[PDB]
């Protein structure tokens, strides 16, 4: 799941999803 | 709290399959620990199992796509209450500044394996920093967290 379209929105999505737990599955 | 849009679901299809190494439609702790391993984290079997079992509503012991949709939709918005939003704030600002600092967020990123540049985290903080303190407080982050 890249971040190129808006970049910020996708990264702010993905990196922040992952931050939810230490062993966090964003999938 | 299970709403996703079609493009959204399509991305989760991808993400799900990226973690689902066997390409069978269910993620095991094996696969998690391996993607974590390549990410630079070695959690325990217990951590990963619990992580699964929390979303594992069907009781099969693995993360199915429907369950993942449930999981993510709650993490991206609400489990019910503002838990998800404050838990996210909590993982960003551990030091208790009341505001998320970019320098700390850069540090947690290194810890999360996302590996973001200072300029990247700076921009992230900058947009979230609504009042312009250079640091984003909870009330500012609440709007930003749901903006995905
Ligand atoms: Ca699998
Ligand atoms: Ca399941």
């Amino acid at each position: 799941s890249p971040a190129n379209s808006f970049h910020f929105k996708e990264a702010w999505k993905h990196a922040i999803q992952k931050a939810k737990h230490m062993p966090d599955p964003w999938a | 709290a299970d709403q996703l849009t079609e493009e959204q679901i399509a991305e989760f299809k991808e993400a799900f399959s990226l973690f689902d190494k066997d390409g069978d439609g269910t993620i095991t702790t094996k696969e998690l620990g391996t993607v974590m391993r390549s990410l630079g984290q070695n959690p325990t079997e217990a951590e990963l199992q619990d992580m699964i079992n929390e979303v594992d509503a069907d009781g099969n012991g693995t993360i199915d796509f429907p369950e993942f949709l449930t999981m993510m939709a709650r993490k991206m918005k609400d489990t019910d209450s503002e838990e998800e939003i404050r838990e996210a704030f909590r993982v960003f600002d551990k030091d208790g500044n009341g505001y998320i600092s970019a320098a700390e967020l850069r540090h947690v990123m290194t810890n999360l394996g996302e590996k973001l540049t200072d300029e990247e985290v700076d921009e992230m903080i900058r947009e979230a920093d609504i009042d312009g303190d250079g640091q984003v407080n909870y009330e500012e982050f609440v709007q930003m967290m749901t903006a995905k």
